[PDB]
């Protein structure tokens, strides 16, 4: 997963 | 006013700092880290696509877009090995959005070896059974650690992903673990973080308390953070903005209140190689 | 660990009583925030509101609400202020819910300063008073002789002191000050960096408004283009700081340092006489 | 006037 904002 | 103590840890315990960027960011952020805390570093290199006489960049063989940067990843620890392993004892890798208090980094990485096969970050417990450190908040790795990574990691195929897709903090998690480097506990003696992720705002007030947020599902030890989260030695933050390099380097090196004079907790001993300290 | 002993030394010979002007809409949303961060390191912290509240313990002036009455609420602080505090401290701070104030630094200041000097300090500000004003919102401290002329001199006379409860709250009590020789103080460090700050810091390090008829660069007494120069190792207040920045500033001021680079304290300047000022810059 | 930001 992305987890960027 | 007296900085003696850290001029002391400045040659004891060398960092070499490399800054992941592209050219769209050379001016707009790279520039930034070089005019704050870049500096601080024992070496400091930033990691691109294309070269730059202000920053001096090194020109990866790796092309541009988020599915390239585990290969910038790659090739900046292999050109770090093959041109400065015996520059320094550490090895840092940050984004043009980390902000790293080098002085606090020099603090916790005094006692432990460079020999000893170890780094140190934001740790997260998913895709990697020992964890793997936060791409953003930056992680540090042992002069044995990158020696493991370039030298038996990235030629095998089976140890290290060869394709240049992928979360490079995941990937390097993995490369590291195959290879015997252990992923350290950069907490303070009292348990509060000094990698962040995020800005201090996020961490000193948790405004998604929506506990569904990936991060409270990442987080290798469990924490509430609010207004105990962060160390008075904290090492680093990111999503910090290019203006916000300065009032971080303002309000943490220049501001003090008159009379309150910070005392230094005494150096722990130097560990044998192999040990890393205790709790 | 931090040794503080200084800082507990000037706490008992430079007493500060901060009051914080607010409203019933900001109790829980700023006020509250004031009280937990740099509030509580005041000498005395008293809340001047227009209603009471248990939390705060919030003084409620016989004043109305709105923009409109902000100079209303002042003159009722400071009477207020002399009528019940004023042998309670040498040093009386205005400021706002959204000021950010070290008071640690604010005291550093005062020290050499008698309380019986007729002066007040801020942010100094040219239009309006031939002598300059304060900035409301970077807050302005006057001394004990100050408050005294203030409450006794300027608010019985209407010519010295605007009647009406109508106008910048700044201005006006820079023009009754004036009025009674309270001396506008300069409140720069011995480098010529301001300490005192309208704006959070961000605006003083990097100015983005480039000299283009901007109020800010027309109303600065003292003439400088700031940036990563502009500000003092021992600034006093930053303003529109909203409640959470309050923590942030807080935790990046007090709390974070970087290991081995310890903050040595200027020499204190020896007392001066009373009417006497530092010399100038 | 009003002297805001
Ligand atoms: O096409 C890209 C996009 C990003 N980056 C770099 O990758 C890192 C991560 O990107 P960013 O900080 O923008 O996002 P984050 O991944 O922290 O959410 C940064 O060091 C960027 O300079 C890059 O080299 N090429
Ligand atoms: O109707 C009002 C509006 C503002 N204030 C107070 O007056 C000062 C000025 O308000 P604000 O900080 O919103 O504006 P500024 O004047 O700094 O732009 C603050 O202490 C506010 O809490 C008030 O008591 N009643
Ligand atoms: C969030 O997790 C992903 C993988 O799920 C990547 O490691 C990404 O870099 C992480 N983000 C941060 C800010 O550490
Ligand atoms: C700006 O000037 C006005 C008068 O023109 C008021 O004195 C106002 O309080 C000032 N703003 C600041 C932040 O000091
Ligand atoms: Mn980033
Ligand atoms: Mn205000």
């Amino acid at each position: 997963p992305d987890t960027r904002p | 006013e007296n900085s003696t103590i850290a001029e002391r840890l400045y040659s004891e315990v060398r960092v070499l700092c490399w800054i992941m960027t592209n050219p769209s960011n050379h001016q707009k952020k790279a520039r930034h880290v070089k005019r704050t805390w870049g500096k601080r570093c024992n070496k400091l290199i930033f990691m691109s696509s294309a070269k730059d006489d202000e920053l001096d960049a090194v020109a990866l063989p790796v092309g541009e877009g988020r599915n390239n940067l585990w290969g910038k990843t790659k090739e900046a620890y292999k050109y770090i090995y093959e041109h400065h392993i015996n520059d320094a004892d550490w090895f840092l890798k940050a984004d043009d959005d980390t902000y790293t208090i080098v002085e606090n980094m020099r603090y916790m990485l005094y006692p432990y070896s460079p020999e000893t096969p170890v780094y140190f970050g934001c740790k997260f417990k998913p895709y990697v059974k020992q964890g793997y450190m936060s791409g953003g908040a930056g992680y540090v790795l042992s002069r044995e650690a990158v020696r493991r990574f370039v030298v038996e990691a990235l030629p095998n195929p089976k140890l290290c992903k060869s394709d240049n897709s992928g979360a490079e903090d995941v990937e390097i998690g993995k490369c590291l673990q195959n290879v015997n480097v252990l992923a350290g506990d950069s907490r303070d003696s009292n348990g509060r973080g000094r990698f962040f992720p995020f800005v201090p705002e996020h961490h000193l007030i948790p405004s998604h308390t929506d506990k569904k947020f990936w991060y409270w599902q990442y987080i290798f030890y469990k924490t509430d953070e609010g207004l105990d989260c962060c160390s008075d030695n904290a090492i680093s933050f990111h999503y910090v903005s290019p203006n916000q390099m300065y009032v971080l380097d303002y309000l943490i090196y220049h501001l003090r209140p008159y009379g309150i004079i910070n005392t230094p907790d005494a150096l722990p001993n130097k560990l044998a190689v192999g040990e890393l300290m205790p709790e």
